[PDB]
């Protein structure tokens, strides 16, 4: 109920020995009442790493998009060794989302390694089960026999009515994934451990499929993007192995279903001038001029029969005189042109001081036309070359074009591929003019080009008209273990990709949400402008190109932050060599590096002072010494991880305040919020995400099951809680309801079509639905479009949410009116109350708690101390907890080695692991969530708290209380102990 | 947009007449020309004398027999008469209302590339 | 009553008698998933005849229904063995018990 | 309960022998943090294990080697004992020489 303090450890460890005498029954006691419940003290197991690998194929659905709905792919199994090393060999295949799907090595929720299915975002099967959200479903396929090192998995998914169907050997799996997201863009993915080797099969020359697809569905190899090609990458790698050594990877650059998306602007509202009349007529003349010259130069005989079959030109005369369908073929060509050119900030000139006229006409009688004549009027421009603005407007222009006409296609139901086949309305150009190959491109703008040059042989007026916050920046900084208060200290940063790569030093509390350099906590130069950054940018140096190494020194001696670029110093604008000067030591400094979208740098320690190139033409005769010169172990870095994980509201957030009020009577006890800032400095109006530090779980197993009726509270299963929003905050603003632990999204602007869910339709061969149970990470009201927030008032809303731990419901009620909210969820989930708020006044939301006539509060289902105990109360376990965007993750000091490479054309690309890999991970049993074992030297409390576990282990199984040892056995075994033995981090 | 229907087939020895009628109703954007495709059993498709709006004749590589075809741009209505025959005739005839006349291109390859297609209809010769 | 689904295919005419020696290697997990025992880290399974009783009975029964080579799940109701009542420290008073086994070197 | 006492018996000849080859050279980065954290867990499961008496002859004289190269010739350069240790590393291997 108070948490975890070190010092109840201590006093039970006290209990345990009495002055040199052991009592047995204390010991047998405390082993009987803390360790079986395996629920407060921190669990910990070896499990093994998981790596995903997805081909270079996206595939979304969106409203009017260019992409199929149907895609088909699959993967074949050459060779699994199962429990190498004492663990199952990890091996699923599934579609997964292009945002969310970020799987990091180690870490991740529950135990082991996140793969396939292993979150929302992600649907896999592993064999015998259809892994989503962490939780395995049983499904009923005809081998239910795992995956054979002989075995083949055909997966293919339908976009429209969403679906993702599994076969293995060709019988049918026997359930489906359905009515899931459609917000991004579906992968292949197959996630494994160490010890596999699989073939992904794509279809066409990527392989060949042992079973045909079914009806409908394509290959999945047609999905090639034009301008890139197959290739297996990770997922979402933060390092990969080169040359020198491992090269840091900032976030990804990735698509969007709104990307393959074509909006033109549109250009028949537009009204033409009489200008356009006038200019048009000799633009459709040259067009037609120009193709004469093209008509001589290639077969196309001059035969005015108008046979294209026998090649012959149609008008074969110089003048257009043509019929008129013929005649306005050729001028919508200009107003078109001028159209899309006027809907911009373009004018259009009026042959200026007659440059038309002073332009002439040069006849070439080798390209005599037998019918147009000796030259159908080349008019050859007067040397006029194409502006570098006039050549961007023909791009834009270009690209409209291009986007008006697949638009068409598409609203007749055309759809994209790499081959193209016309029966099937398929097409390989109908990608936007973005995701264009270059040479389609020339083809698109070398028409455009020659009217906008024409226009300018005419007198013509010449004038012009990921990527989410906290998700742009990887910061991969030394361990807080190897700060540096003294000496001169140097390391390298070889910058392979040139942008914005901020390199320095920083103090050990850089906090990862703010940039580097834009608060105290950094001493960074960003190379991308040479601008250095140290509370604010000041020029400084000068930008950096690829290869560009930067040796950056420090002098704690001298105080100074000195910044050296290929072996010469980087001067500022004054002339200094030292970039900055007068740094108080302070508690230390390490090296750091900000990585932006696409780019990589590779951090040269100094743990090889022979890979320190530069280090003696600067650093060897100053002084400098490397960093971790003698240092046998490589430096531990730690990369900000970008996974919105709940985190504790600060006692001193500068914006928002968690008040704890106390009961009283006729109130209960209450966590109230408030905004300091709010209407005055730095009032920020944010989506704030927020939930109770302890969980409800449900029972395991679901049975039917004025003043207080006293055996119905003895028999009450249900639980009560309810949220108060007062006068001046906007009902249409909160969002009052649950979240599971597996809630990581911290997108602004929250509506319950951004929540993730998914329904496993499970079946029967004959197709009777065995199952449709759903699943979703958060169960909350429609508080913005809610009945009961529909004409400002002054009363307050309450809000509550009945939920029966027995039959498995999460009623909600608003105002004693019963809403029409009756989530039902399965056995053994955990529930933290959480609310989502944009606050729109100071007091903005109340987590009332409490309870009402013949229920619980909800403090009876969080502790198991006060099960019976029918008083509401807020023991100091309970508190409010604030979604963080980023937080500091520790990058494993070995990952797992995959090779992947492409066979021959008939078997194609092949991922292989044969690397085992071990860690040790700690897991806390309320949030469901595991790290490193060494990421706990940085966290001081849980490292203080696991150490006197230990302590409590010992002291509980000392002086030969054998049964005890024989029951520690199982929470620290034989694996876990060796294993601790032999790790030196 | 233009959604354009063919029908008309028949069986009957060579020399039959044949009208066979394909309706385009939408807009005037496809209108500038009617093109006419025939699939044979096991080969190529390939061209038929196709007709640009005012009924502009073209013969084609298969414009064997007579191809009276003719149209009105009242519906958007277009009439092929098959009066000759041959063995050699039966095939499935597609056709197109697409905004590119018959070998006029002059534009980009996006408005080459405009072009509806049709149900299309097996026509067989005794 | 322990339920038993087959994970790893294996001969499936071999199964036990009182008098063979299962070389089982196995992972116990609680119905929560929460690990309380693995043979695989101790690197020998536990050499165990079926009618001596030296197991859980549940197991007996699962290692009896199972043949050699093959993997399966048992869900060994509290009711059974320990299950109601198990070594304290280990095993929480009426918890279902789930034993992912594979029979080896069936003597 | 049971533990393969082999498997220990020559897991802490080699880790030990690994941490007196890495505290013979300076190194900035000690397993553990500390020369004492780095040290003293070792040499207590070393004495425990002598004291029990799994070690056998070859291991006995596997670690009176790794005390001292020199003296203890059977017949690393730098012997456990010469280098500098902190006070819980001697009183750890003052235990250990009883």
């Amino acid at each position: 109920k108070h948490g975890r303090n070190h010092k109840v450890l201590d006093v039970l460890c006290s209990l345990c020995v009495c002055n040199g005498v052991a009592v047995r029954s204390n010991q047998d006691l405390i082993t009987e009442n803390l360790l079986p419940g395996r629920e407060l003290l921190l669990q910990t197991n070896l499990i093994n790493y998981v790596t995903s690998i997805r081909p270079n194929i996206f595939v979304g659905r969106a409203e009017g998009s260019t992409q199929y709905g149907k895609w088909y792919f699959e993967v074949m199994v050459d060779e699994v060794v199962p429990f190498l090393t004492a663990q199952a060999t990890h091996l699923r295949v599934g579609w997964a989302l292009t945002e969310g799907y970020s799987p990091y090595p180690g870490g991740g929720e529950g135990w082991g390694g996140n793969g396939v299915g292993d979150d929302l975002y992600s649907y896999g099967f592993d064999g015998l089960h259809l892994w989503t959200g962490h939780v395995a479903r049983p499904v009923t396929s005809p081998g239910q026999h795992l995956l054979a090192p002989e075995d083949v998995v055909s997966c293919c998914l339908d976009l429209s009515v969403p679906s993702i169907s599994f076969r293995i050997n060709g019988c049918p799996v026997q359930g489906v994934f359905e009515a899931f997201n459609l917000d991004g863009l579906f992968f292949p993915v197959v996630s494994f451990s160490a010890g596999v080797k699989v073939r992904f099969l794509l279809g066409g020359r990527h392989g060949e499929f042992k079973f045909l697809p079914p009806p409908g569905y394509a290959p999945c190899h047609e999905a090639v993007l034009p301008r890139e090609r197959l290739r297996l990458e990770p997922i979402k790698e933060y390092r990969r192995e080169g040359p020198r050594g491992p090269h840091l990877v900032g976030p990804s650059r990735c698509l969007s279903h709104t990307d393959f998306v074509p909006c033109p602007v549109d250009t028949v509202q537009i009204v033409l001038p009489p200008h356009l009349e006038r200019i048009r007529e000799k633009l459709a003349e040259n067009i037609h001029e120009l193709w004469a010259l093209t008509r001589i130069e290639q077969g196309w005989t001059y035969g005015p029969v108008r046979d294209d079959n026998k090649r012959l030109h149609p008008c074969l005369v110089n003048f257009h005189s043509l019929p008129e369908p013929e005649r306005n073929y050729n001028l919508q060509m200009s107003g078109e042109t001028l159209k899309t050119l006027l809907a911009l900030g373009c004018h259009v000139g009026m042959a200026d001081e007659k440059a038309e006229d002073n332009l002439k006409k040069t006849k070439l009688p080798k390209t005599y036309m037998m019918s147009n004549g000796y030259k159908p009027a080349p008019l050859d421009l007067s040397h006029v070359r194409l502006t570098p603005a006039q050549t961007t407007l023909v791009d834009r222009l270009a690209e409209n074009g291009h986007n008006v006409w697949a638009r068409d296609r598409v609203a007749q139901g055309w759809s994209y591929s790499a081959v193209q086949d016309i029966p099937a309305r398929r097409n390989p150009r109908l990608v936007p003019y973005r995701l264009l190959d270059e040479a389609t491109k020339r083809s698109n703008r070398d028409s455009l080009c020659q009217a906008v040059r024409t226009l300018l042989g005419y007198g013509y007026n010449i004038e012009p008209p990921n990527q989410s916050r906290w998700d742009r920046v990887r910061i991969f900084r030394a361990e807080k273990s190897y700060t540096v208060q003294s000496g001169r200290w140097y390391f390298e940063f070889e910058a392979v990709t040139t942008g914005e790569m901020r390199v320095g030093w920083a103090r050990p509390e850089l906090r990862p949400d703010v940039e580097l350099g834009a608060d105290e906590l950094a001493y960074v130069f960003n190379g991308h402008r040479g601008q250095r950054w140290h509370l604010g940018s000041e020029p400084f140096g000068r930008p950096w190109q690829s290869g560009d190494v930067v040796g950056c020194m420090i002098d704690l001696t001298e105080n100074t932050i000195i910044f050296t670029l290929n072996g010469e110093v980087l001067m500022s604008d004054s002339g200094s060599e030292t970039a900055f000067r007068e740094i108080e030591i302070g508690d230390g400094f390490l090296p750091v590096c900000s990585l932006g979208p696409g780019q990589v740098g590779h951090l040269n320690l100094g743990q090889d002072v022979s890979s320190l190139r530069f280090f003696a033409i600067c650093g060897l005769q100053e002084g400098f010494e490397p960093f971790a010169i003698n240092m046998q172990r490589p430096v531990t870095t730690w990369f900000s991880k970008s996974l919105p994980q709940f985190e504790p509201v600060p006692p001193e957030h500068p914006h928002y305040e968690v008040a704890r009020m106390d009961g009283t009577v006729d109130t209960p006890p209450c966590l109230r919020l408030a905004h300091r800032t709010w209407g005055s400095q730095n009032s920020l109006v944010e989506m704030l995400f927020l939930r109770l530090s302890l969980p409800v779980q449900f029972h395991q197993h679901f049975r039917c099951t004025n003043r207080d009726d006293p055996e119905i509270i003895l028999n009450t299963t249900t639980y009560y809680y309810s949220v108060r929003v007062f006068a001046g905050q906007e009902p249409s603003c909160v969002w009052v309801g649950w979240v599971t632990p597996d809630y990581h999204q911290h997108d602004m602007n929250f509506d319950l079509s951004k929540v993730r869910a998914v329904t496993v339709t499970m079946g029967d061969e004959q197709g009777n639905v065995h199952s449709s149970l759903k699943c979703s990470n958060c169960y909350m009201v429609w508080g913005g479009d809610f009945v009961s927030p529909g004409r400002i008032s002054h009363t307050d809303l309450v809000i509550g949410c009945l939920v029966d731990l027995a039959t498995g419901l999460m009623t909600f009620t608003a105002n004693g009116k019963e809403s029409n909210t009756f989530f039902q969820v399965e056995p053994n989930t955990k529930l933290f109350p959480a609310v989502f708020v944009l606050p729109t006044h100071q007091n903005v939301i109340q987590f009332e708690l409490g309870k009402q006539k013949n229920i619980m509060p909800l403090s009876a289902a969080m502790f198991l101390s006060e099960r019976k105990n029918p008083a509401p109360q807020c023991p100091p376990r309970l508190e409010v907890q604030m979604l963080m965007p980023v937080s500091w993750s520790r990058m494993p000091n070995h990952f797992l080695q995959v090779e992947t490479r492409r066979a021959g054309e008939r078997l194609g690309w092949a991922v292989q692991c044969q690397d085992p890999l071990t860690m040790m991970a700690l897991h806390i049993p309320e949030e469901n969530r595991c790290m490193d074992i060494l990421e706990l030297s940085e966290r001081l409390d849980l490292q203080r708290f696991h150490s006197h576990t230990l302590r409590l282990y010992r002291a509980v199984c000392a002086l030969g209380n054998n049964r005890v040892a024989h029951a520690l056995c199982s929470h620290v075994d034989q694996a876990q102990l060796l294993h601790a033995l032999e790790d030196a981090h | 947009q233009v959604q354009l229907q063919e029908s008309g087939g028949g069986l009957m020895q060579a020399g039959g007449s044949l009208r066979l009628s394909c309706t385009a109703s939408g807009s005037i954007f496809s209108i500038n020309s009617m093109g006419w495709y025939r699939q044979a059993p096991g080969k190529q498709r390939e061209l038929v004398a196709t007709i640009t709006s005012g009924n502009s004749i073209n013969y084609a590589d298969s414009v064997k027999g007579r191809f009276t075809i003719s149209r009105d741009n009242a519906k958007n209505t277009v009439y092929l008469q098959m009066n000759s025959l041959k063995p050699e005739d039966t095939a499935v005839y597609y056709c197109n209302a697409d905004r590119v006349p018959n070998g006029y291109n002059p534009w980009g390859t996006p408005n080459d590339e405009y072009d509806y297609w049709g149900q299309g209809t097996q026509v067989t010769v005794s | 009553g322990v339920e038993i689904e087959t994970i790893s295919p294996g001969d499936g005419r071999t199964f036990p008698k009182k008098g063979q020696t299962c070389v089982v290697h196995y992972t116990g997990m609680l119905q929560n998933g929460k690990k309380f025992d693995s043979s695989r880290d101790r690197n020998k399974p536990f050499k165990f005849r079926i009618g001596k009783q030296e197991v859980i009975k549940g197991f007996e029964e699962g290692a009896a229904q199972m043949s050699l080579g093959q993997r399966a799940k048992l869900t060994c109701t509290p009711d059974v063995a320990y299950g109601a009542t198990g070594h304290p420290g280990v095993i929480p008073p009426n918890a279902t018990l789930i034993f992912d086994v594979e029979l080896l070197n069936l003597e | 309960p049971a533990i393969p006492l082999e498997a220990l018996r020559d897991k802490a000849l080699r880790m030990l022998g690994e941490a007196v080859r890495d505290g013979g050279q300076h190194a900035r980065d000690p397993v553990g943090g500390s020369v004492e954290f780095q040290f003293v867990p070792v040499l207590k499961l070393v004495s425990t294990l002598l004291v029990m008496g799994i070690f056998g002859d070859e291991d006995v004289k596997q670690i009176l080697k790794m005390i001292e190269p020199e003296v203890f010739t059977e017949e690393l350069e730098e012997g456990l004992l010469q280098m500098k240790l902190p006070e819980s590393v001697k009183l750890q291997m003052c235990n250990l020489l009883e």
